[PDB]
């Protein structure tokens, strides 16, 4: 019965240090999701029409 | 003994478990967050698609890149309706620009029967004269494309660099 | 085995080339 | 090719729309009253993608998008308690089984790790072996004494559930089945048998008020 | 959906015009209508691998292409049908020509459509529901021993927009409506599944509950598992019926399927004889057991590609039970006529040959047909579990197992029968070889044992001990006559013969010995052992001087109680309850401690 | 029929060994059966063996020397070979071909059937009941062929493989404890061993139950391949339509296989193992499953294969792929040739798989299996004592032991020794086996039990 | 050593089977033999 | 990067057996991927194995039933199979594609490496010079395993060889008197086999630094031999990019051995011995040495490819070849297992070609090296003192004989036999070395020099 209750409660440190982790990495990439869009964004409108390299004539 | 021996496996057996669950859990919320960008850069795509300005050169850009990659005689443009007076123009523009880069005359049509589905977000499809080889340059296609290539300098522009690795080889 | 069926589908590149 | 267990990345996720019919078609077929409010309530999450017309398409779309409880293992586990639940009651169907006894026995039942492998499976099991067999049987002398014997095992049923042992029950179960696969040539030995439980049956008249 | 042939080499056909085709799809070539597949394509042309003889095909006949890749037609009618390995029912085309001979191209549904089935739907469901792959939607009700469960085919789900009333349906009627996405598609009672293609489960289970084969040998020293896979021996005096009749007649497992690969004709008549003539009791009733048994008929005549594909149309057919909950228990009559038939294929198409002139992919072929075997958690909402066992037979030319096709099988099963012919011809049976034979499941049935019987683990490992010595023992004897040997060995010999005599041997011309449950296989050798350890206590107890034990002295002194060991094979499981044996069985090991405790 | 003119092609493409390529065919078909007219006005057959669009090309049976590309002139017939069979047909001798030539007529047919055929439905195979006594004690009271079984006659080279294939035919019938017949193919034959097979069935009087083909050595390598066909064609014909029973002896099965080696090259397919085809195996089939009993019929099919051993190997594909789908082997010997005993069959090695239902109480008689097993026993262990007193000598036998050298000596010289014009009916043949069983006393006979000595045993 | 070393052939084959079946012969006559030996020895032994 | 978009073609010309072959390609590219989809919407992927003008042939991982020739679309992705590879895949499970199958997302990759890798720079590996300990004595002490070695084990069908390699993965440890990233293979094995080991490395609480790929053997064959280069490729970016020590499993590499030759045989290669291709040795080479140390960075790779010896032939190409490309064998049999021996290693017919290097003064022990030597000789004799007395009888040995069967037999039983959970330092691996030695008189340990027996002899 204890060791039910320590694995309970160890479960319950998982679930929490999970969450903390996973509001950090929300709270993380919030501030660069804006950059990112910015860099791909413009990687996609930039279309760059070319030749492949060995079309002849 | 042995009793002890099941509650003491149970013990870490089970921890493991949850602790490979935890892992699972944290890794799917990332995998959520990235999805989510996507979602939003196809939304800021379209925003762009909708300004005629910007939209009729990405088309101009569009359609010629297309053109160079199939090095077909005829070629048939596709394109969701609605934009088609743009893809007209874009066409009109890419005809002369395409017969110096190849010195090749091709006979570039627009299909005025089958379009793409409306959903798209914009850009066209361009197929060679019997329909058998075509190139997908829709804004949904080019976003993914290079998505899925950027990912990795995504995945540290969001979530930072990994301190453990050293060498780039 | 190996050398045979070489031979048999040279052959048949050879019949084909003539039609 | 995410291979999930068994399925592809299409079926995990069309196995969870069916899960979650079935279980909101199972509440309703084993409490149409909706009375058993605590057991309903366990099964909220999959209840409230019910009494919507989602055409599979769109309940298919909240569970790939991630708005559904689209554990596969948490529905397998989940659902089969319910569906014993249903065998339970379905299949002693000529008696009402108490609502607090119902909760009791889906509470024990939940509470099992390993239910597929419960005695309380395998005695559902040997109760719908003996139940089905009548379902379709010609009068003769062994089918009456089955009859007779498996309305008061499922009376009994009724009264005490499977998940509390009770030996009166377990050696009905024994001798119903003992019959079961007596010989259709044999006539004495199951004249014998029947009578040996009549006269051993704690009570004095086992069938007064079990069958018409 | 037609094409022409271009040309005829021999059994391979040239297509043109076949442009909308698949590789390995299906065709009936000519007017005829030859079946055969398409293995090399190029442009709008076909090469076509005919089964059957392709003489009097002409240039510019028609092919009729088939959509569907080789596959088994699956639903009502399966049933107490034979089955050629193509799928084509025997028994239908024999009466239904008046012929003797398979017509050329002949053309017979694997389930006939005259029949009108009983069928209840699940009451369950309500137009507007959601259903998925592998749900039961109706039960049709063929026999009194198996119910034959209706499920929605794998790959298809959506919400259900017909169903059918109960009543009476054939295989061509429309039983259940759904749509998906727009798209309404109509679902009869047949399913169809391509052969070569593995069923989907939701998981894949371990082995734990034994398989409760009848006899005394091959279950206690030797036990094979629901789900499990092993092989037996194939030799004309090894008595591989023992095996077969058993397994099929008082296994608890649910459906019997029995598949032929290639035998010879007069073997297949006398399977195909014996089978319809085999009983069980079940309810009380003695039942045919073709009406919870399939049987696939192929001689060693028959189309190469029959032969080959034999083997997974089986298996098809008995995952397709597996999905309805039920455990199956297939048996291969012969893999090596399978290889031979597919080393014959390979030779045809001129592929590189390897070992001993096998395919390549032999064992890669064997390796994926085993795993197919196995406890599952079937498909479908009614959370439903089944298993399919494999007890297919090796016969290698010569009966060597250097040949690739038994060293591999016997690397892939876990448990394997080593059978005999010395045995046979001793008149002892069943004719198991013991050192030969092993069990790889001990481990995962160890829970089982300890639940149900406890003591049932050290005992059988008592009794291999006890076995393995005497054969250890065999040279000591054999060089000195049991003169300067100890009392303690001859103990090891004389209960070791009691074991091969009175347990490990069993007559099944008996009515007493036809099946022996295994409580009573537990309760003989408990008693022989406790015999043999009292025994081995006797003599070692005594031996340090001046009054001492010997085996001469047990056998004379308690002569009656050696007898009642050996008798113990006669109680009657049928007059005999459970209790009667276990009490018997009680008494005697009472009785034999007691006449050892006079010895002290 | 048909009722369709025929048309004939002068258009030819090339001639390349036995084959003729042709052009401009209309619709040909595979296994078409056409004729040849050469310049010289001579007549060849051929069937068409490809057909690659309008470019049939025709396997000629005969050689095609002479053949032109120019004037050849090539008939189509629009059909498959198809043998007229009829019950006249029997007490016939034809080549391979299904020509007469035994000065008699051509068959004026009853029906005509494919013969290539179809296998028979497994779901109407009666298992072998009833015996067919041979006539020769060594595979009568030992291996004897049960009725519908296919038992071979594994040879070396040099063997009396013939003669004893000639015997059968002249002995063998039912145990009569009129509706018994025999249709004997011989594949690759010589013209002095074809000489003696004709002969010695017509001055018998077997003939009248015997239908005769021989392929001769030097005849087309093609015909050889149908030769067995059209014998079980006409073999099913008389078996299964005409309500009797049949034996079917195919006799140098290693001569087919080698014609059908050729065929194989013909066709430019690799060879498979040691050179045959990779399809031997279903080849063989084919031929050797077409018997046995049918359901609702009163009629029956046996074969008895005769084979070649290539160096006397058993493991060589042909006896090994024969083996393989036929049920035990009678097995010929050197040793008891050299030691001119004949038949030279050696019953240690040889098997027959089905003797437990030919023969017993109802088919024979009641002490049939007991004499069988017991007269095993006698002779192996007689060759035992025999390789015995080679290394201790006569002096160190007991008298057991002498009993079953005298075995031994009399067995060989009574049982197996028969001679090729003694006809051994199957009582007469277990009489024997008592006779030398007799040398025992009861007790040292323990395979027989005891009620059957009581009743045999004695006098 | 470990082969006899004739290169691989169907003569050697044929011989090596010969030379097989020459060697079982020799073993079980000799073995006959020691039976014999055995079976007097013990005789002698009881005399 | 690739910004130019991906062409997608309807021109397959003709499929044979495993090869789709496309026409009409745009500068076909050599061993670039290609997806495709089938006319029912199932996706597969496959690599062009040959270009020739416009031609590509295709090679089809899952395979090629239900491919099309008119319906089928085809992509070519512009590159060859460079896979995604992160640090968090430890602790993930991937079938034989690189796909995730459990339940987890797909790989958020740091970088893209090219599945076929690169040889690693001669000058700059760096020779290993760092034991293992294993744990096992019939390892550590006479074939020792070192860090960046490849040590297969040579096992057989139903020999317990999954055993061997589960334990090594618990107890393989250091001698310097540390957390092995495990990276494991799992290809053409059934699920309880993979079962078993994704148990144990829970069982043994590591699986947060354990990374599985599993293709089992109902899985597609053509999968299965990329499946080892995944598992490389992750281990080379862990232990070559993050310096982490990786010790990487192949299973039974016999799988992949068969899966390229079904490949070779597709694809018309020229073979070698048994009909594998006759690049064999080089397409293993490609998958074993990627492998060892490389100087100036602190990670390694390990690998243990564990092998199936077909019929127990140590002369099968398979066990062949890779004894000539791997550092030595461990080497189990079945005649230890049958004598329920554990681990059934057999020190004779196995080597460490690193454990010259790794024994030693400032590595383990001094007298590691004599310890070694002297076991292989007393070892190797007493198996030549068995072959003899099997034939002479005991009565014709003479002391200096049955002293080397007291060794033998108190070898394999004090030495090899030890347990699933038995772990033995080094060190005490050779204090039992030497106990056994001490059976012999000094003269006769022949391998030690007498400034070694001095020392360690008296004890």
């Amino acid at each position: 019965q204890a060791a039910m209750g320590s694995q309970g409660n160890l479960s319950a440190e998982v679930e929490q240090a999970t969450r903390r982790q996973v509001q950090g990495m929300q709270s993380s990439q919030q501030r660069n999701r804006e950059r990112v869009l910015t860099q791909l964004l413009g990687m996609v409108c930039d279309v760059r029409p070319q030749v492949h390299p060995n079309y002849r004539i | 003994e042995k009793k002890e021996k099941q509650i003491e496996q149970q013990k870490k057996i089970q921890m493991s478990n949850l602790m490979n669950q935890a892992r699972l859990k944290v890794l799917r919320a990332r995998d959520d967050l990235i999805t989510d960008l996507l979602n939003e850069a196809k939304q800021r795509l379209s925003k762009v698609v909708k300004d005629t300005t910007r939209y009729q050169v990405l088309l101009d850009g569009l359609v010629l890149q297309g053109l160079y990659q199939l090095l077909e005689p005829r070629m048939i443009v596709r394109c969701r309706k609605q934009d088609f007076p743009l893809v007209k123009a874009a066409v009109q523009k890419a005809i002369p620009m395409y017969k110096i880069a190849t010195k090749k005359d091709v006979d570039v049509q627009i299909d005025l029967e089958a379009y793409l589905p409306e959903d798209i977000a914009g850009g066209v499809e361009i197929y060679n004269g019997d329909r058998k080889i075509k190139v997908s340059n829709t804004l949904e296609s080019r976003l993914d494309l290079i998505a899925q290539q950027m990912m990795p300098e995504v995945r540290g522009a969001l979530f930072g660099a990994n301190a453990n690795r050293k060498f780039l080889d | 085995f190996y050398r045979l069926k070489k031979i048999q589908e040279k052959k048949k590149i050879i019949k084909e080339k003539s039609e | 090719g995410i291979k999930m267990g068994g399925l592809t990345s299409e079926q995990y996720h069309s196995q969870v729309v069916g899960k979650i019919g079935y279980i909101a078609r199972c509440m309703q077929t084993i409490d149409p009253e909706n009375n058993l409010k605590k057991i309903r309530e366990d099964y909220q999450d999959v209840l409230i993608w019910a009494e919507k017309n989602y055409r599979f398409e769109e309940i298919l779309e909240a569970s790939k998008s991630g708005k559904c409880p689209n554990d596969l293992d948490a529905l397998s586990r989940r659902s089969l308690i319910l569906q014993e639940l249903l065998r339970l009651v379905s299949s002693i169907s000529p008696f009402k089984m108490k609502l607090d006894l119902i909760e009791s026995q889906y509470e024990k039942m939940k509470q099992h790790v390993n239910l597929w492998k419960s005695d309380y499976h395998v005695k559902l099991n040997q109760l719908n072996q003996l139940t089905d067999y009548l379902k379709n049987a010609a009068p003769t002398p062994k089918n009456n004494f089955l009859r007779a014997m498996t309305s008061v095992l499922q009376m009994q049923i009724a009264q005490y559930g499977i998940t509390e042992d009770n030996e009166g029950i377990n050696q009905l179960f024994k001798l119903g089945l003992h019959l079961l696969a007596m010989a259709n040539e044999k006539i004495d030995e199951q004249y014998h048998l029947f009578k040996g439980y009549v006269k051993d049956q704690p009570e004095e008249s086992p069938f007064e008020g079990i069958l018409p | 959906t037609f094409g022409y042939v271009h040309g005829v080499s021999g059994p391979v056909v040239t297509a043109c015009d076949m442009a909308g085709a698949a590789m390995y799809e299906l065709v009936r070539v000519g007017h005829s209508e030859l079946v055969g597949e398409i293995i090399r394509l190029e442009g709008d042309m076909a090469t076509i691998q005919v089964y059957e003889e392709t003489s009097g095909v002409s240039v510019g006949d028609p092919v009729l292409r088939t959509g569907k890749p080789l596959s088994v037609e699956l639903g009502p009618g399966i049933m107490g049908a034979i089955f050629d390995g193509i799928q084509r029912p025997l028994s239908d085309i024999s009466s239904q020509t008046q012929s003797i001979y398979i017509p050329r191209g002949v053309n017979v549904s694997a389930l006939s459509r005259d029949i009108k089935w009983e069928f209840i739907p699940s009451k369950n469901l309500r137009v507007g529901s959601h259903i998925t792959g592998g749900d039961i939607y109706g039960i049709v009700n063929e026999n009194s021993l198996i119910k034959h469960k209706i499920m929605l085919p794998p790959r298809s789900r959506g919400s259900v927009t017909y169903i059918a009333p109960p009543g009476n349906y054939d295989a061509s009627d429309v039983v259940l409506e759904l749509e998906f996405e727009g798209v309404k598609e109509k679902l009869s009672m047949v399913q169809v599944w391509p052969v070569r293609q593995v069923r989907p489960v939701t998981e894949k289970l371990p082995a734990n509950h034994p398989l409760l084969t009848g006899q005394r040998v091959l279950d206690a020293l030797f036990p094979c598992v629901q789900g499990g896979t092993t092989a037996i021996p194939g030799a004309f005096g090894c008595g591989k019926t023992v095996i077969s009749q058993s397994l099929s007649k008082y296994s608890n497992s649910d459906v019997i399927i029995y598949v032929g690969c290639g035998e010879r004709g007069n073997e297949m008549s006398e399977v195909l004889r014996d089978f319809p003539e085999l009983t069980m009791e079940v309810d009380g009733k003695v039942e045919s057991i073709m009406k919870r048994t399939a049987l696939v008929a192929n001689t060693s005549n028959m189309p190469v590609a029959a032969r080959e594909a034999s083997i997974y149309t089986g298996i098809t057919l008995s995952e397709y039970f597996r999905d309805m909950g039920y455990h199956v228990s297939m048996m291969a009559d012969s893999t090596s006529r399978w290889a031979e038939a597919l080393r014959e294929i390979s030779g045809r198409l001129a592929e590189m040959p390897a070992d001993s002139g096998y395919p390549a992919y032999l064992g890669a072929r064997l390796a994926s047909f085993y795993e197919r075997a196995g406890r599952v958690k079937c498909l479908g909402n009614p959370e439903r579990e089944g298993s399919v066992s494999i007890v297919g037979a090796v016969s290698p030319p010569g009966g060597d197992f250097s040949d690739p096709v038994t060293s591999a099988t016997l690397g892939i099963v876990q448990v394997f029968w080593g059978l005999d012919k010395k045995l046979a011809q001793r008149k002892h049976f069943p004719s198991v070889n013991w050192l030969i034979s092993y069990s790889k499941y001990m481990r995962a049935l160890d829970e089982y044992y300890d639940k149900h019987f406890t003591e049932f683990v050290p005992l059988r490992t008592k009794a291999k001990e006890i076995l393995q010595e005497e054969e250890d023992l065999a040279e000591i004897v054999q060089l000195v006559g049991k003169a300067s040997l100890a009392e303690t060995d001859k103990i090891t010999l004389e209960v070791a013969k009691l074991i091969k005599d009175d347990f490990l041997q069993q007559n099944g011309y008996t009515p007493y010995d036809r099946f022996c449950p295994f409580y009573k296989t537990v309760g003989m050798l408990s008693n022989m052992i406790s015999f043999y350890d009292m025994a081995r206590r006797a003599v070692e107890t005594t031996a340090q001087s001046d009054n001492k034990i010997t085996w001469s002295i047990i056998r004379e002194h308690m002569g009656e109680i050696l007898y009642k060991l050996s008798s113990m094979k006669f109680k009657d499981p049928v007059k005999d309850g459970e209790a009667k044996i276990k009490a018997d069985y009680a008494q005697l090991l009472e009785d034999m401690q007691n006449a050892f405790r006079s010895l002290e | 029929y048909l009722s369709q003119p025929r048309l004939t092609y002068k258009t030819v493409s090339g001639v390349n060994g036995p084959l003729v390529i042709l052009d401009h065919v209309k619709f040909p078909r595979y296994a078409e059966i056409v004729h040849l007219t050469l310049p010289d006005g001579t007549k060849r057959s051929g069937q068409v063996l490809e057909v690659s669009g309008s470019k049939a090309v025709v396997q000629v049976f005969e050689g095609t020397s002479g053949i032109d590309a120019k004037k050849t002139s090539c008939e189509f017939t629009g059909d498959i070979l198809r043998t007229p069979v009829s019950e006249d047909m029997l007490g016939r001798v034809f080549n391979g071909s299904g020509k007469p030539i035994d000065r008699g007529p051509v068959v004026l047919a009853e029906d005509f059937l494919d013969i290539m055929g179809q296998p028979i439905n497994p779901q109407c195979r009666i298992y072998p009941e009833e015996m067919i006594q041979t006539g020769i004690s060594a595979i009568d009271g030992m291996n004897s062929i049960a009725r519908g079984q296919k038992i071979p006659i594994f040879s070396a080279a040099g063997l009396p493989h013939n003669e004893i294939a000639a015997q059968i035919c002249r002995q063998a019938g039912l145990v009569k404890k009129e509706n018994f017949a025999i249709v004997f193919a011989a594949m690759g034959v010589n013209m002095e061993t074809a000489r003696f097979f004709k002969s010695d069935f017509e001055e018998n009087g077997s003939m009248d139950n015997v239908c005769l083909f021989l392929n001769l050595a030097n005849d087309p390598t093609i015909e050889r391949i149908i030769t067995p066909r059209l014998a079980l064609t006409t073999a099913e014909f008389l078996a299964y339509q005409c309500e009797k029973h049949v034996l079917v002896i195919l006799t140098d099965m290693s001569s087919y296989a080698e014609a059908l080696r050729e065929v194989s090259a013909a066709r430019e397919e690799v060879p498979g193992r040691r050179g045959f085809p990779g399809y031997m195996y279903t080849d063989l089939a084919t031929i050797y499953e077409r018997a046995g009993r049918v359901e609702g019929r009163n009629g029956s099919i046996t074969q008895i294969p005769i084979l070649t051993m290539p160096n006397d190997d058993i493991t060589h594909p042909i006896p090994d792929l024969t083996g393989y789908i036929t049920e035990g082997q009678i097995y010929v010997d050197r040793q008891l040739h050299n030691r001119q005993i004949y038949p030279p069959i050696n019953v240690l090695p040889s098997l027959s798989r089905l003797m437990k239902s030919a023969i017993g109480e109802g088919m024979t008689r009641k002490d049939h299996a007991d004499v069988s097993n017991q007269l095993y026993a006698c002779y192996a262990i007689g060759k035992d004592v025999q390789a015995m007193k080679a290394v201790v000598g006569e002096e160190a036998l007991t008298s057991d032991d002498l009993l079953y050298l005298e075995f031994l000596q009399k067995f060989e010289k009574n049982f197996i020794t028969q001679g090729p014009y003694e006809n051994r009916t199957v009582y007469e043949t277990l009489d024997i086996g008592w006779q030398l069983l007799r040398i025992f006393p009861k007790e040292m006979l323990k395979r027989i039990p005891q009620s059957t000595l009581s009743e045999f045993y004695p006098r | 050593k470990d082969r006899i070393e004739i290169f691989p052939s169907r003569m050697a084959q044929t011989i090596m089977k010969a030379r097989l079946k020459g060697a079982q012969t020799g073993r079980n006559l000799l073995k006959k033999k020691s039976d014999a030996l055995t079976l007097r020895f013990r005789q002698i032994l009881k005399k």
